[PDB]
């Protein structure tokens, strides 16, 4: 199991689920909230 | 199919055949059993399941099947040396085949019987495919009449 | 397409098969009696295409693959 | 796995039963892209009530050549 | 000891050497596996025998004398020379103190035993459970008999509370009631003859308590005890 | 040595499992415990989830129980909705704030303890939540908690061999609770009905009200 | 032992002789374990005793009073009246279920623990002597049948109990296959054997699905899955 964490904690592991995981969230934010041209608070 | 054939049992000839069971439901099937055939075959897998993982377990480890607790049936479960003749208190209750050597005789007979069988099962499958009858049903319509019907004979008409 | 018969019903059936392409209500009698110009309605070699859709004649390919399956397995 | 993604998208995300009616004018569509930024507009209306984007590996004549019909062998 | 709930088996571990009145060695879940816990049971299991003594002889009693009320609506139909409030709020406050010396008195055995008016009456030394000195002026026999007759006699005080309620919710009649009802048809008033269940078929009796009363100007449930679960 | 999930085989029953954990059948051919902190982790997670799954099955089962005998208990496939539909001054928004933020205080304590065994029997807290300990060695903390209040009883209090027989009493019951809750989900995705609803319409007519006859496991039929 | 049920068979190690009745079968295993094989032997004597009362009683029944059957002799229609109490099945299930419940407690506990319960509950002297499990004594042999041969008469009551549970196996076969009784089935096939026998009655059910027990439906099955007439 240790072996497998440690697996999943390299580089490109890593980099794959948080571009994932960053790339699901922007497109979240953007289907609730679309066209977002300004910053209007 | 011979049962039937005799009149034993209210079934058909036709009707009786093994490949109209139920097994394959395009080929026919027969729909009185107690219960649909899908739910049968769910508990023939539960079933078949225990019975086979248990002797492929005592396969891998022959000590095994007999020390783990299994309402008093694993004391017939220790089985021999060789894996396909456990012959315990269970598989071999008449104690059949004393000597070694009236066993050897009698594992022949097994080996030569089961070979026979295959055979038969195969042929039984190729007739029922190409004469779309039972195998005593093709016994009989050969005997009466051999050089008509055979196999040469039957190339025309294969599943009508 | 909804009405044609499922691939079944024209598998295990010589019956209607046979009604599609007649030299089926011999069976296989023809293949082992090498008399296998009765089978020259589903075994063509005409060439072309077919003019309804196009595309070659599928008795030509069945044709052509039974041919090269018999070339390779020699 | 790509074999199985592709029977899968003709099953679920294409109008290959409407394709079958209508061959000659309905364009083959196997993709289905869903609406976040404006990308929907990637929905062309190849035909026969479905939107979707128009494929080119011609899986829809292989499958009509098989005789796969219905959505379920897909 | 050779009276045992169930003869011919073996009394628990914590159970041996009970010294406790009516101790028959009755413990399948082990509840009195721990001392303090034992002890704590022990006091609760006296009041309880105590409390449901009292109950079952008062509703004896209110049914032979006022056979035309019925004990399970009492509350609400009686017809207080009080109100209900001040009732209740006078009954909290003294039960308050009394349950309160009295479980501060099992906590720490002679804490709550003198008189905080009356600084010279005192309670005399006794057992957990047991106050006497002013509690009992009348001791006749040894005590320990009579703790195993007030034990067994409470145990049996709880039963029968328990059935007369069962029974009000069944049949909806007074304890008596009932008694005369069964002896008036045995075969065809038992709970067996009312209740049966069979994979297929369920038989259960309706419910004799309506499902909501009506007192002063609010409602009260007031239903059936766990009507889903019966037999 | 012990009974195994696999009679025989004792080449898939894992190193790890040494048999001395409440419940070890030797069961980990995924090896999702190979790891010592791992498998602490999962211990605790596997009685917080049987718990759990005893409680909601109970709660399930009683509920279906009411509403087989008339009550006003809606099932529990719709509860929220029907409570949400009687009470409509009650935000759901709000009530999930709530039951989140309690959720997370009492979570907290239990993620504390788990952290740091012993850190929260003191403080704001008697020493009966410091907790009792059991899974690997521990004599303190752990998902077995002693003490007064989640123990007024005293059923581990006394007697090693109850305390043992209890444990495992809880675990068994816990698996089998999952195992139902996982059962009622399905069954209720299939057929639509409750738990005592599939149950009385299974006895009524044993064959013809399997999973075969609900038209969604087997599809064709 | 010596003569074991089937020819030339090896008998178990631990079926050496002693018990009553041992032909050293036990094919299955489910005697290898001593107190499983001292459970199974409580079971098999209650068995046998209960066997061989309901096939005297069905066949007593048949001879005294032919015109009901066995089968049906239970429904509350058929219940012979003695007095002038209502009929319901659940009043008499009550007192078989307290008497049944308080005497098993009591064979049950001496099962556990080998003459804990031989003394009367109000009467510590009067003490029932039972040399063996399953076999109390006392009370329960006024006649005094024992002293001799125990051995002997043991293996008598073994082979007729196996005996009276392989009749009633037969006879709840033979009434849901013909729908008659014991004796009459006997009857029939020895006026037509050849038209009268298990190969023609067998698959048919000749029981209801259902029966309605005073208001109760109870559902009925046969042990085989029938033809249900
Ligand atoms: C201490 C024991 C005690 C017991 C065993 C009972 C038992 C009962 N009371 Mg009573 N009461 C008791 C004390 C007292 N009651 C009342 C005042 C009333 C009233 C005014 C009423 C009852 C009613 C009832 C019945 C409610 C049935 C039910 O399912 O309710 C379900 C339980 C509840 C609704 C309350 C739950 C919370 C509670 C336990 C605290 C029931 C038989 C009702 C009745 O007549 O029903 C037919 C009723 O209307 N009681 C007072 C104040 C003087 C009490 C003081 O000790
Ligand atoms: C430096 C270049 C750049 C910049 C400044 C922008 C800026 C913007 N784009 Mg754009 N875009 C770009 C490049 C760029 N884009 C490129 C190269 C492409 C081709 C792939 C696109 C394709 C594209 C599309 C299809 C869309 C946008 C949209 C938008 C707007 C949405 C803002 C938003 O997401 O809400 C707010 C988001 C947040 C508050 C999240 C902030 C927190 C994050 C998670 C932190 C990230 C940390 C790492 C925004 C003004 C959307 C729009 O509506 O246009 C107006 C839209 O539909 N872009
Ligand atoms: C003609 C086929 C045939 C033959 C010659 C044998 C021969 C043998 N089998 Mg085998 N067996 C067979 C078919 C056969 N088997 C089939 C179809 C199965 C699948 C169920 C098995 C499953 C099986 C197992 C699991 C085992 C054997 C074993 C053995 C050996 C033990 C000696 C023995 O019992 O002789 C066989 C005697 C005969 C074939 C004559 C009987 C023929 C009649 C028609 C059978 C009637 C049986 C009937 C159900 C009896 C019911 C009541 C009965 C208990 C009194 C022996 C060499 C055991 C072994 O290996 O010993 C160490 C053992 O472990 N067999
Ligand atoms: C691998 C290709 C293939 C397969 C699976 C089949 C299968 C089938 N053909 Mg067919 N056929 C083929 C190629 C094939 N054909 C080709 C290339 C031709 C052109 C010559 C034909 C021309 C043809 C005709 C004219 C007819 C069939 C028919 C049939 C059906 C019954 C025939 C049969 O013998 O049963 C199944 C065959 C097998 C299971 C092959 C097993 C091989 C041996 C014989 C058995 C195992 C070896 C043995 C133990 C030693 C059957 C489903 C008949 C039919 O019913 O129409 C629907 C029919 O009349 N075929
Ligand atoms: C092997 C080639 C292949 C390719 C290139 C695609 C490509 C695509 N698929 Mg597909 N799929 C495939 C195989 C493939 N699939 C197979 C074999 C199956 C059967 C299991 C499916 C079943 C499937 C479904 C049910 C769906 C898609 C969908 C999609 C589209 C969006 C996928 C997405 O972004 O989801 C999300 C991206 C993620 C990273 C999350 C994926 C999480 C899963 C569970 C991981 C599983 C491992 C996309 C164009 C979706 C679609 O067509 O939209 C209309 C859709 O719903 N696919
Ligand atoms: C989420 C619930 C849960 C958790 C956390 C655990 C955790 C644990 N179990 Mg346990 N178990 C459970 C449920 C659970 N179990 C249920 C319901 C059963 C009854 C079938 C069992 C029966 C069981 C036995 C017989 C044994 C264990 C054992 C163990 C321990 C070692 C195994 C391990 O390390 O893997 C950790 C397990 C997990 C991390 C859970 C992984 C879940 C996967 C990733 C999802 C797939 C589950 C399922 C197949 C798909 C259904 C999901 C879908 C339908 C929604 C461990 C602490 C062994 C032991 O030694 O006991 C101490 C052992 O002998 N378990
Ligand atoms: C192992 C062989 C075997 C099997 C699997 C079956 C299976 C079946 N039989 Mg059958 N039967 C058999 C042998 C067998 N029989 C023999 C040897 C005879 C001659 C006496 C009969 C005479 C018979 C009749 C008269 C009837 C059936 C019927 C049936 C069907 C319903 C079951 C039932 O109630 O009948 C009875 C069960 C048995 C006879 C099992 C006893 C067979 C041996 C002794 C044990 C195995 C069922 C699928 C019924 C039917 O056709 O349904 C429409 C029906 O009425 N059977
Ligand atoms: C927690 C749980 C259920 C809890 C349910 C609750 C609270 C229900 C709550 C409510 O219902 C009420 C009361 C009222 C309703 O109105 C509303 C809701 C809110 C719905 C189930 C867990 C259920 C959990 C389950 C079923 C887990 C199964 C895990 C298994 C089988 C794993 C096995 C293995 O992992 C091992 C052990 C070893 C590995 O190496 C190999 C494999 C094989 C992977
Ligand atoms: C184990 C044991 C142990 C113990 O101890 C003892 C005992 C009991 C003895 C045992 C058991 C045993 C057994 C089970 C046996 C069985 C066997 C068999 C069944 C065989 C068969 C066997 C079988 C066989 C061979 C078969 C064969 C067949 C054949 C040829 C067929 C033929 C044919 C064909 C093709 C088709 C056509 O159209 C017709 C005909 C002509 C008809
Ligand atoms: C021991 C043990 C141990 C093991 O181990 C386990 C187990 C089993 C758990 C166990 C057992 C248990 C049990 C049995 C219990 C029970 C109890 C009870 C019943 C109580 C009651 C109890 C009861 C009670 C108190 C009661 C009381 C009553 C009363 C007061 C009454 C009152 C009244 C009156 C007068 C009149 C009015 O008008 C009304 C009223 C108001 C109503
Ligand atoms: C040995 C062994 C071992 C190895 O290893 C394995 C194996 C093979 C398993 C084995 C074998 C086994 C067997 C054979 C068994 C069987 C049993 C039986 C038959 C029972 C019955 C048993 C039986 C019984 C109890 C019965 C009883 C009866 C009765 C009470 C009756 C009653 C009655 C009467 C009077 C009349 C009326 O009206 C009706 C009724 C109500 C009906
Ligand atoms: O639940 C309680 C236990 C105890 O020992 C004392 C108390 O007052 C309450």
């Amino acid at each position: 199991m240790k072996d497998f964490t440690t697996y999943l904690s390299t580089a490109p592991v890593l980099t794959l689920l948080s571009v994932t995981v960053v790339a699901g969230l922007l497109i979240e934010i953007n289907r609730f909230f679309p066209d977002a041209l300004i910053a209007a608070f | 199919e011979i049962l039937a054939t005799a009149g034993l049992i209210p079934a058909t000839p036709e009707e009786a055949v093994w490949f109209r069971s139920g097994v394959i439901p395009p080929a026919g099937q027969y729909g009185k059993y107690w219960m649909d055939p899908y739910s049968l075959f769910w508990i023939e897998a539960i079933l078949m399941n225990f019975a086979e993982l248990k002797r492929w377990q005592d396969f891998k480890e022959p000590g095994s099947q007999s020390k783990q607790y299994f309402l008093g049936l694993e004391a017939v479960f220790g089985g021999s040396g060789n894996p396909a003749y456990p012959g315990g208190q269970w598989f071999n209750m008449l104690n059949l085949g004393k000597t070694p050597e009236e066993m050897k005789k009698l594992q022949t007979n097994e080996i030569r019987n089961g070979r026979l069988a295959m055979i038969a099962c195969l042929g039984c499958a190729a007739q029922g495919v190409m004469t779309q009858k039972g195998p005593f049903a093709n016994l009989l319509e050969h005997l009466a009449d051999p050089v008509s019907n055979n196999l040469l004979g039957n190339l025309a008409t294969i599943l009508k | 397409p909804k009405e044609i018969p499922l691939p079944h019903e024209f598998t295990l059936n010589p019956e209607l098969m046979a009604q599609l392409y007649p030299s089926f209500s011999k069976g296989l009698a023809p293949f082992f009696t090498l008399d296998w110009a009765q089978y020259s309605d589903f075994l063509t070699f005409q060439g072309g295409l077919n003019p309804v859709t196009g595309g070659l004649w599928l008795t030509d390919t069945v044709h052509h693959h039974l041919a090269i399956a018999v070339l390779f397995l020699i | 796995i790509w074999l199985s993604g592709m029977y899968f998208h003709g099953a679920r995300f294409s109008n290959y039963e409407a394709w079958l009616t209508d061959p000659t004018h309905i364009k083959p569509s196997a993709q289905v892209v869903w609406p976040i930024v404006g990308q929907e507009i990637l929905n062309a209306d190849v035909g026969g009530g479905f939107q979707g984007l128009q494929i080119t590996s011609g899986f829809f004549q292989l499958w009509r050549a098989a005789g796969i019909t219905s959505e379920l062998q897909l | 000891a050779r009276a045992n709930w169930l003869p011919g088996s073996d009394f628990p571990a914590h159970l041996e050497n009970c010294k406790l009145p009516g101790c028959y060695g009755f413990d399948p879940l082990g509840l009195g596996a721990n001392e303090e816990r034992l002890a704590w049971f022990a006091e609760s299991e006296r009041v309880h025998c105590r409390w449901a003594m009292l109950g079952v002889a008062g509703i004896l009693v209110q049914e032979i004398v006022k056979p035309d009320v019925f004990w399970y609506t009492s509350g609400a139909t009686v017809e207080l020379p009080f109100d209900i409030t001040g009732l209740l709020a006078f009954e909290l406050f003294v039960m308050h103190w009394v349950e309160s010396r009295r479980g501060y008195d099992i906590k720490k055995p002679g804490s709550m035993d003198q008189d905080p008016i009356f600084s010279n009456f005192k309670l005399p030394a006794h057992e957990p459970g047991y106050p006497g000195g002013i509690f009992a002026p009348f001791v006749p026999g040894s005590l320990e008999e009579l703790k195993v007759k007030e034990i067994k006699n409470g145990r049996l005080a709880m039963l029968a509370f328990i059935g007369f309620t069962m029974a009000a919710q069944v049949t909806g009649k007074n304890p008596l009631a009932a008694l005369r009802e069964h002896l008036d048809n045995p075969l065809g008033t038992t709970i067996f003859s009312k209740a049966v269940v069979v994979p297929g078929q369920a038989v259960v009796p309706p419910c004799a308590i309506p499902d909501t009363i009506e007192f002063q100007g609010i409602t009260i449930p007031a239903g059936c005890f766990l009507h889903s679960l019966w037999p | 040595v012990r009974e195994l999930w696999f009679p025989g085989n004792k080449e898939v029953v894992p190193d790890y499992l040494d048999g001395s954990l409440v419940g070890d059948h030797g069961f980990d051919p995924l090896g999702l415990g190979s790891s010592p902190e791992q498998l602490s982790w999962n211990v605790h997670a596997e009685i917080f989830h049987g718990r759990l799954a005893m409680t909601g099955v109970a709660g399930i089962l009683l509920t279906s129980l009411l509403h087989k005998g008339g009550a006003d208990v809606p099932e529990w496939f719709e509860a929220g909705r029907v409570y949400l539909d009687r009470n409509p001054n009650v935000d759901f928004g709000a009530l999930l704030f709530s039951t989140i933020v309690m959720s997370g205080f009492v979570e907290f304590k239990r993620l504390n303890d788990i952290r740091n065994p012993g850190s929260q029997g003191s403080g704001i807290l008697p020493e009966d939540f410091k907790g009792v300990g059991g899974p690997q060695g521990r004599t303190v903390g752990g998902p077995y908690v002693g003490g007064r209040y989640f123990d007024p009883m005293g059923l581990c209090r006394g007697s090693p061999e109850q305390t043992l027989k209890y444990k495992w009493n809880e675990i068994r019951n816990g698996r089998l609770a999952m195992m139902a809750f996982l059962g009622f989900a399905a069954q209720y995705a299939a057929t639509g009905k409750g738990p005592i609803d599939n149950l009385v319409d299974h006895v009524a007519d044993p064959f013809h009200t399997t999973f075969v006859h609900n038209g969604v496991s087997v599809p064709f039929i | 032992q010596r003569k074991l049920w089937f020819p030339g068979v090896a008998a178990p190690g631990y079926l050496d002789g002693s018990m009553a009745g041992d032909r050293g079968f036990d094919p299955m295993g489910l005697g290898a374990n001593p107190k499983m094989m001292t459970w199974y032997r409580q079971a098999e004597l209650q068995n046998g005793r209960w066997a061989m009362l309901g096939v005297a009683g069905i066949l007593g029944q048949e001879i005294i009073n032919p015109a009901q059957w066995w089968y049906t002799a239970g429904m509350p229609e058929n219940l012979p009246r003695f007095d002038s109490q209502p009929v319901n099945m659940g009043g008499i299930l009550a007192w078989e279920f307290i008497l049944m419940h308080f005497v098993e407690v009591r064979r049950w506990q001496d099962i556990r623990k080998k003459d804990s319960v031989n003394a009367d509950p109000f009467n510590p002297n009067l003490k029932v002597p039972n040399p063996e499990l399953g076999y109390p004594g006392g009370p329960f042999d006024p006649l005094g049948f024992s002293k001799g041969n125990f051995k002997e008469a043991q293996t008598k009551e073994i082979k007729n109990g196996r005996l009276a549970m392989v009749a009633f196996a037969a006879f709840t076969i033979q009434a849901q296959a013909t729908g008659k009784g014991p004796l009459q089935n006997l009857t029939d096939h020895l006026s037509a054997p050849f038209s009268n026998n298990w190969t023609t009655n067998i698959g048919h059910c000749m029981v209801p699905t259902s029966v309605d027990v005073q208001g109760l439906t109870i559902p009925l099955s046969c042990l085989w899955p029938g033809q249900q007439m």
